[PDB]
């Protein structure tokens, strides 16, 4: 009860929930890598590039 | 001093002969031998002079007669009983093992016709302390204060470990680059840049010299000695950081290797950690040594000998005036100078008269006006005058008698006189020509008058000479301690320096004067490095026997400055408890003197008045705070400084609504409030309004109950401080008024060292490189001051203070001691005899009138202890313990089921198998010790290999601990939480290493942290760990201001020093610098552990050259920089060392009861063993256990709680029933009242009929009702 | 040539921000407390 039902513990895991998504965007997008020759820019990612 | 065993006197008599002055002819035999061993004059590659060929003779002469006597004490008894006897006092085995091996060198030194037995010669001074038992309990006054600190010592030992194979795995051979000169071997620097690594295209410092390039052939950065690849190279440059002399270098050779982010959390936490938290726990168990033998010299005799003899000495004094106030009393003439002098018609007339003669003397200065010379004279031959008219007045106006009883009056009519011996000397034409400069010394004597007029610290310079016969017992015993060490590293490092470098290495144990200050520096720590790099490349280098001199300057500065604990620390705490005590005994005789005499509104509020708003306000002000630590101080353009400077107006838009909000309601910490929005709306000089924006935090202190709280309990704190914060500023201004004296106009020096004086330093000279007489360069020559300087009162106050610190200091010691004469450069050893007044200096106020601030603290702080008085039936630890007994709550043990289950169980909890683990974890230590820099292949694959095979193992414990648990028992003990994490990374760091050769770091150090779980046995160190864990968790406030301190202090300074450029071979570097906020305050940490703060204080002051990504109107690059930095860094010094003991002496004062638990007679150490025993009946907690287990239960009690060592069939078939205790079922007694029925029997026996009082002592002495007194009164 | 972000490093080095700091959070409230008195232990019933 007393660690589970209390908010400092509820909120927390909430926001646990949060960045579970932000990392599986991260995982399907590509786009933190800009190179600029000038065009030959690429958009490299963890899958696609 | 018998026989039993006896042989007949005729060879007995020699016995008689020892009578008194024959300990004492051979007492006085050793101080010539002393002496003989101070004169001996070390010389380089087998060279002499005479007086060093007629020294050893006298060794063979010294020797014999030690030998003789020797001889004489062992048959002056007899027979091999007899001197089986005499060997038997362990102060008669070193006097044999000195002169046996004595006569060994007189052999092997006269069979070769060595010279490492003759570094057993040195150990003779220790003879003379067998000599005199008075020191005997003064040694072992510091040997009995050393087994309290087995606990902590053990504790530097797993963090110097630690610390090492963390930094071996993250740091091994990084350092092996330097910028080299194009196709030489000549490493290139500027002026005054010690050689540092750098990197090729990482993020190191690239090289920057200039037809210059970065190879990896180098071997370290100071000729090899610190780096970190090996064990033993980075366990001695890990101890370097921890004592805290020269941590910045390590840290900033890293930055120029592996790279600027990450390495600074390794050298910050650690020096934290061992530094400045070990060093609390020092403090803490010696404090508390010393104060659980105060109560044992309260307890044996000793409270009234310093109480009777002190009254028996005031009644002595004022018993003499009631005859000679009678032996006088001749005209009214003798009369009306006695009404003049008891008046305070003269009490605050002749303070006029002093002031007249400190400003006379605080106005001399080097090259000052010919008036102000010649008014110094006149004003000299005036206040000889008035002083001796105020003697001759008290001479005979109040008679002799009276006059030569005081104390101070003695003082006196040597003034008078020794001011008058100075009108007939120098007005004789007999002005000798250094007295006319001492007699210029002598009257310095004068301002001394002015300590009579305290009178606050009297019960303590009262105190102190009472303890003169101990002081010096203490002063002679470290000062013995010195001349081993001085005379050892005369052995090993005289001559020995002979190196072909044209630098100066002045720090060198050539005389026995040198070597002498030279030990002491090492005590003072300030530089100790340098004086053992040089001891390490006098040998071979950093090689096998070269480095093991650095054992010599770690047994130097341990065991030296354990000392220096046991004396300064010691005296200000006994000494301070009875000026204190006595004080405070005059409080208890005085008021019993005195009694003998006499005998729309209301939204509003509910708004401002909800939770939320006050946290709205405080995100706010964590805000409003956190921009200014993100702004720019170089740009004020820059596209992050606007869109920062936009929430200059986005904050002030809810800090002007609120201000006017609260105004409705109402109408001292309110008015600041509204000030912070004033500069935040008239910023809307216009940098000097910029400074008072930086009050954001402070209206934070306001909102917080606790943060009003800590603040008024400092200026508590100064109130009560500011006595000797006073004293020792009057006693700064003599010392720094002598130096005026000696050391006016000398600190002028001119470039090079071969032009004495200013006319003729003009023009260029040659420099030589490396000291080559071929690479040589063109310089003008310039006659430069001195920074730090004496030369009037004020810059002489500013030169101690830095001394006092201890930084720094050895640049003065040696620009004292090369002084020359009047306004002329300096001269190589002209006076070695000014190295008295910087040890005078220091042993005064650096080391003792600096430990009465902390023992001052430390003793007035049991007074905050001391003023809340419970004076119950119960002793405040029966009634500690007592509340133990109420308050407790059993444990949860998890014992299993299921005898398969139950068959693992038992094997993994016996102790066969807790060896096993603590010895695997003890090998896996060493095989990651083993690692090193250039290894073999053949240990790069033994190193991955056992890297696999012992994660499987500590895997193996995991499964095994889940099965006897079954998962819900296992994540109950933290340590098997941390247990799960260790596995875990462990496993991460084997398939991520394999991926990449099959095809970090971070995940490398989890093979090092498995070690902590040697603290999940040391109950001796884990208790000392979690009891000052405990206490700063307690006391987050404190630790508040620190942290609120250093974000006041980093703002202010990117603000003023934020635009000074980033030269290298200067102090604001790339690795120092103001220019943002993380920079900022580790620039601020360089200084409160005070690595050259000094020197960064001269580095910014105006003069320094600004950066050109700022902007100024061009011909003002030499413009930026200020003098306020005088103001911002003494004060900063000043600041953070009172917040810092602070924060040290509150923690001392939660643990005072477990550093003073005195562990013979009852604590919780023994109460723990109850809950222990008590999980073995009761698996799970369900209240009670069975009757029949108390019987068996209470055998399982050590016999300081429990039943004794006999057979229990006599007293526990009584004591368990003829003790009373609480009548539950056939099966059933309850935990805590069995537990307080158990210590009832040990303390606190009541007879029958105290079943209810005993409950009045405990419901007045407790608290909350706590309602279970039904379960716990009979 | 650059190197150059404004989608995914800023969220995948927010996703390392998150993750790592909230489970340190969700680790340290529910091991119990710093016993603060000779009598607490960790792991004591309830
Ligand atoms: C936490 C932050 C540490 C980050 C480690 C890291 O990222 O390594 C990268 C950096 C860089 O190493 P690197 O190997 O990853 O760099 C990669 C570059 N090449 C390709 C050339 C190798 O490592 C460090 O320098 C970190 C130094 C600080 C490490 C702090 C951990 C120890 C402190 C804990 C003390 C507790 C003791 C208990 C008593
Ligand atoms: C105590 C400190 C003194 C021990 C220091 C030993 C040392 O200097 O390490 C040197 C040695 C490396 O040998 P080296 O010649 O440099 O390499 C040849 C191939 N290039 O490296 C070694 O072999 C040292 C291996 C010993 C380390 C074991 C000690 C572990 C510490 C924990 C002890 C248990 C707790
Ligand atoms: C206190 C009152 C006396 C202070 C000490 C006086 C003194 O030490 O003599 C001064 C002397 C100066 O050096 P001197 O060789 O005389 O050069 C010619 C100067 N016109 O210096 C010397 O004679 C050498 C000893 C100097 C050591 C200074 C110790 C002062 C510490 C004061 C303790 C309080
Ligand atoms: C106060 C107690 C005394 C501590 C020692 C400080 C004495 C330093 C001093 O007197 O400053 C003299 C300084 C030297 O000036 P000078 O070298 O000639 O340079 C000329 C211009 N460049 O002349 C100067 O220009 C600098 C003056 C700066 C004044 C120092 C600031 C002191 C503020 C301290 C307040 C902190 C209180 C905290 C107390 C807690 C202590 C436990
Ligand atoms: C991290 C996850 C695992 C760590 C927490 C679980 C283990 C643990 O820290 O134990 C704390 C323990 C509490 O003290 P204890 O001995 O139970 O009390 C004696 C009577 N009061 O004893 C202690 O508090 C030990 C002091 C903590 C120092 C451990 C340093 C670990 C660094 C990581
Ligand atoms: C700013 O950070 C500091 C450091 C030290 C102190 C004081 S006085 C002092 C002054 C100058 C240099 C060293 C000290 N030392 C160093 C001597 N010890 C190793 C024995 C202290 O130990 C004192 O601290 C204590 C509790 O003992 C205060 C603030
Ligand atoms: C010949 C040479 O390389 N000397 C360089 C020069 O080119 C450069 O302008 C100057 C300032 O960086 O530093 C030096
Ligand atoms: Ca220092
Ligand atoms: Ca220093």
């Amino acid at each position: 009860m007393s660690p589970t039902e209390a908010p400092k513990v509820r909120v927390t895991l909430f926001c646990i929930l949060v960045g579970i998504v932000l990392a599986m965007t991260a995982v399907v997008s590509d786009h933190w890598a800009v190179l600029s020759p000038h065009c030959e820019a690429a958009h490299f990612g963890l899958w696609r590039i | 001093f018998c026989l039993t065993l006896q042989n007949p006197l005729r060879k007995a008599c020699i016995s008689i002969v020892e009578w008194k002055p024959f300990e004492t002819i051979i007492l006085l035999t050793i101080f010539a031998n002393c002496v003989a061993l101070a004169v001996y004059l070390p010389m380089p590659e087998d060279d002499n002079n005479s007086l060093n060929l007629g020294l050893e003779k006298l060794e063979y002469f010294f020797l014999t007669v030690f030998s003789i006597e020797a001889a004489m004490k062992i048959i002056a008894y007899g027979f091999l009983f007899h001197q089986d006897a005499y060997l038997r006092s362990g102060w008669n085995v070193l006097d044999f093992i000195i002169v046996f091996l004595g006569v060994f060198t007189a052999i092997l030194e006269q069979v070769n016709v060595v010279k490492a037995l003759r570094a057993f010669r040195v150990l003779r001074p220790l003879r003379l302390v067998s000599g005199v038992p008075s020191l005997q309990v003064v040694l072992n006054s510091i040997f009995k204060a050393m087994l309290p600190l087995f606990h902590i010592a053990l504790l530097v030992l797993f963090m110097v470990i630690i610390y090492a194979i963390i930094g071996l795995e993250l740091f091994k051979g990084k350092m092996h680059k330097t910028c080299y000169y194009i196709g030489t071997d000549i490493v290139a620097t500027v002026e005054n840049e010690k050689p540092s690594p750098c990197a090729r295209t990482g993020s190191g410092r690239p090289c920057t010299i200039n037809g210059s390039e970065c190879r990896g052939g180098w071997p370290g950065p100071n000729h090899g000695i610190t780096h970190f690849d090996n064990f033993g190279f980075s366990m001695l440059t890990v101890y370097q950081c921890i004592t805290m002399e020269g941590w910045t270098d390590v840290l900033y050779w890293v930055n120029d290797a592996i790279g600027n982010e990450w390495p600074w959390i390794y050298f910050v936490t650690l020096i934290l950690l061992g530094s400045f938290f070990i060093l609390n726990l020092v403090l803490g168990v010696l404090s508390g040594e010393f104060t659980k033998e105060r109560e044992k010299a309260k307890s044996r005799g000793t409270f009234q000998k310093l109480r009777e003899k002190q009254q028996l000495e005031e009644d002595l004094r004022g018993y003499m005036s009631w005859i000679t106030q009678g032996e006088v009393m001749n005209r009214v003439f003798r009369w009306k100078c006695h009404d003049l002098v008891k008046s305070r018609v003269f009490y605050w007339l002749v303070i006029l008269i002093v002031a007249l003669n400190t400003l006379s003397i605080a106005s001399e200065h080097h090259n000052q006006p010919l008036w102000l010379t010649h008014l110094q004279d006149i004003a000299n031959r005036v206040l000889l005058s008035l002083f001796t008219i105020e003697m001759l007045l008290k001479m005979y106006g109040l008679g002799l008698r009276q006059y030569f009883m005081s104390i101070f009056n003695r003082f006196d009519c040597f003034v008078v006189c020794s001011g008058i011996l100075e009108l007939l000397l120098v007005e004789s034409g007999a002005m000798t020509p250094l007295g006319i400069s001492v007699l210029r010394c002598i009257r310095l004597l004068r301002l001394f008058k002015i300590t009579k007029y305290w009178t606050s610290l009297s019960n303590l310079v009262a105190s102190l000479l009472n303890s003169i016969r101990s002081i010096a017992s203490l002063l002679l015993l470290l000062f013995l301690f010195i001349i081993i060490f001085a005379l050892l590293g005369m052995q090993l490092f005289g001559g020995r320096y002979d190196f072909e470098d044209t630098e100066v290495r002045r720090s060198n144990f050539d005389n026995f004067p040198q070597a002498l200050i030279s030990v002491f520096q090492v005590l003072t720590g300030e530089d100790w490095n340098s004086v053992m790099y040089n001891g390490i490349m006098a040998y071979g280098g950093p090689s096998y026997p070269g480095v093991l001199v650095c054992i010599y300057f770690i047994i130097l500065f341990v065991c030296g400055n354990y000392i220096l604990l046991n004396v300064f620390l010691a005296i200000a705490v006994d000494n301070l408890a009875e000026a204190e005590s006595l004080t405070s005994a005059q409080k208890a005789k005085a008021e019993e003197r005195k009694r003998r005499k006499m005998s729309v509104r209301v939204l509003c509020h509910r708004i401002v008045n909800a939770t939320w708003f006050t946290n709205f306000i405080l995100l706010f002000i964590l805000l409003s705070s956190a921009a200014l630590a993100a702004e720019d101080p170089i740009r004020a353009e820059s596209v992050r400084n606007q869109i920062l400077g936009y929430f200059d107006i986005a904050f002030t838009s809810v800090f002007t609504v609120e201000i006017v909000l609260k105004m409705t309601t109402y109408g001292y910490f309110n008015i600041l409030d509204l000030l912070v929005v004033a500069v935040s709306l008239i910023s809307m000089v216009v940098k000097i309004l910029r400074v008072l924006r930086v009050l954001r935090p402070l209206r934070a202190i306001n909102r917080a109950k606790g943060l009003k709280h800590v603040v008024q309990c400092v200026f508590v704190a100064i109130r009560t401080i500011g006595n000797i914060v006073l004293v020792t500023t009057l006693l700064q201004f003599m010392f720094a008024c002598i130096g005026v004296q000696l050391f006016k106009g000398k600190f002028f020096s001119c470039n090079d060292l071969s032009k004495m004086t200013e006319e003729e330093c003009r023009g260029y000279y040659y420099v030589y490189k490396d000291g080559d007489p071929t690479q040589m360069e063109l310089r003008p020559r310039q006659w430069i001051h001195n920074d730090f300087h004496f030369d009037n009162v004020l810059s002489a106050m500013m030169s101690l203070f830095t001394v006092s610190t201890f930084e720094g200091w050895p640049q003065l010691l040696y620009r004292a001691i090369d002084s020359n004469e009047e306004d002329m450069g300096p001269v190589y050893n002209n006076r070695v005899e000014m190295a008295i007044f910087f040890i005078i200096y220091i042993i005064l106020i650096a080391f003792f009138m600096m430990n009465i601030f902390v023992g001052f603290v430390i003793v007035t702080f049991q007074e905050q202890g001391e003023t809340e008085y419970k004076n119950c039936e119960l002793d405040k630890n029966q009634r500690q313990c007592v509340q133990y007994a109420l308050k407790a709550r059993p444990l949860r043990c998890y014992i299993p089921k299921n005898p398969y289950q139950y068959q693992v169980w038992y094997v993994v909890t016996s102790s066969y198998f807790e060896y096993l683990m603590f010895a695997l974890i003890m090998l896996n230590t060493i095989c990651l010790g083993m690692q090193h820099y250039h290894q073999s292949e053949e240990m790069n694959h033994i190193s991955d290999i056992l890297n696999v095979a012992f994660t499987i193992i500590f895997t193996l414990e995991m499964i095994l601990k889940l099965l006897a648990f079954k998962a819900r028992g296992y994540f109950g003990d933290p340590w098997n939480v941390f247990d799960f994490l260790i596995v875990i990374g462990s496993i991460i760091d084997v398939i991520l290493s394999e991926i990449d050769t099959f095809l970090s770091a971070f995940f490398r150090l989890f093979r090092v942290m498995r070690l902590i779980k040697l603290l999940s046995r040391a109950e001796g160190v884990r208790t000392l760990l979690w009891t000052f864990i405990k206490s700063f968790q307690a006391l987050p406030y404190v630790a508040l201001l620190i942290v609120m301190l250093f974000f006041i202090y980093a703002v202010i300074g990117m603000q003023m020093f934020g635009k000074i450029a980033l030269v290298d071979g200067t102090q604001i570097n790339r690795n120092n610098n103001f220019q943002t906020f993380p920079q900022a305050v580790l620039l601020l940490f360089r200084c409160a552990t005070g690595e050259a703060w000094q020197e960064i204080l001269l580095a910014c002051s105006y003069g320094k050259l600004c950066d050109p990504e700022s902007d100024y109107a061009p011909g003002e690059e030499y413009t930026c920089g200020t003098n306020f930095a005088y103001y911002y860094f003494i004060s900063f010094y000043m600041l953070c060392a009172f917040l810092i003991i602070n924060l040290f002496v509150a923690v001392i004062m939660d643990n005072f009861d477990y550093l003073t638990r005195d562990w013979s007679i009852l604590g919780p150490h023994h109460l723990d063993e109850f809950k222990a025993i008590w999980a073995e009946y009761d698996p799970e907690a369900k209240g009670r256990i069975k009757h029949l287990d108390v019987v068996t239960l209470l055998r399982r009690i050590q016999p300081p709680l429990g039943f004794g060592k006999f057979c229990p069939h006599r007293v526990a078939c009584k004591r368990l029933v003829g003790m009373n205790m609480p009548l539950n079922s056939d099966g059933t007694v309850t935990f805590n009242a069995t537990l307080f029925a158990l210590v009832r029997t040990a303390l606190k026996i009541k007879t029958e009929g105290n079943f209810e009082q005993a409950n009045e002592e405990l419901r007045a002495i407790i608290k909350k009702i706590w309602k279970r007194t039904s379960m716990k009164l009979l | 040539i650059e190197y150059y972000y404004s989608w995914s490093f800023a969220c995948a080095c927010a996703a390392f921000v998150l993750l790592f700091l909230g489970g340190i959070s969700l680790l340290l409230f529910s091991l119990p407390r710093m016993p603060q008195n000779p009598w607490e232990s960790c792991m004591d019933a309830e």
